[PDB]
């Protein structure tokens, strides 16, 4: 099973699950950037807040793309992350078995 | 129509309107009604020339001054001759004072019967207004 505890079935791998919707592949964004006010950007944070997302993330590409200076800062957080080294650890006090796995 | 032959009448009386009135009988016996319709016509022209750029042409209400005002002009425009000192022509020269105090905006248009004139829009024209960010966001 997996980390939460639900039942993990073998048979739902083969095929990913949104395979099934082939009507996603096929949207495009909206662009909700485009002739922005504030009004708009309340409403449009307030019905993120009530589970409509989509709006929401359209924004947020739109706002990562329209600003350089914004662009620039996520970019360089994120490539101080890509650029550490990492390594696998066993857990505390582990076993021979343990240290193989890891 | 601000006046009709029946003001014509109650104002200046019938036997007035009957003289200046009556062209081809001497002496006159019954008023024509086709000249005292043209002369109310070009008072209610003259009134609309005066009154067009604070009001809607075709009033649905005839002021009770703008009755007065139509029906001594139209009395002034029965006369085929009008010299200078005669005192219908200082009457008219009086209303269309009168008129003229009305468009520049030194005196209002009454009330009709109980309700007001309908002024025109001239004045209410702005831009539109741009106050984003004061709408409560």
């Amino acid at each position: 099973v997996d980390v939460y505890g639900n039942p993990i079935r073998t048979q739902q791998l083969r095929e990913p699950q949104t395979s099934r919707l082939a009507g996603l592949a096929k949207e495009f964004a909206q662009h909700p950037a485009k002739g922005l006010t504030p009004a708009k950007l309340a409403r449009i944070l307030v019905e993120a807040e009530q589970g409509n997302l989509q709006a929401q993330a359209e924004l947020f590409m739109d706002m990562e793309e329209r600003d350089a200076h914004l662009f620039a800062e996520m970019s360089k957080r994120k490539r101080a992350i890509l650029g550490l080294d990492w390594a696998v650890e066993p857990p505390r006090n582990a076993s021979a078995a343990e240290k193989a796995d890891a | 129509s601000y006046c009709t032959l029946a003001d014509l009448i109650e104002q200046y009386s019938e036997q007035k309107i009957r003289e200046v009135s009556d062209r081809v009988n001497k002496p006159a016996t019954t008023i024509d009604t086709v000249i005292v319709d043209r002369a109310i016509a070009d008072a209610d022209s003259e009134i609309d020339l005066h009154l067009h750029g604070r009001y809607q042409l075709p009033l649905a209400s005839v002021p009770t001054a703008l009755k007065r005002i139509a029906c001594g002009l139209a009395y002034a425009n029965l006369h085929i001759v009008l010299k200078e000192e005669n005192p219908v022509y200082k009457t008219a020269e009086h209303l269309r004072k009168l008129l003229s105090g009305i468009a520049n905006g030194k005196l209002s248009l009454a009330l009709d019967a109980d309700g007001k004139p309908a002024p025109v829009a001239n004045t209410v024209q702005i831009s539109e207004g741009r106050n984003d960010w004061g709408a409560d966001w």
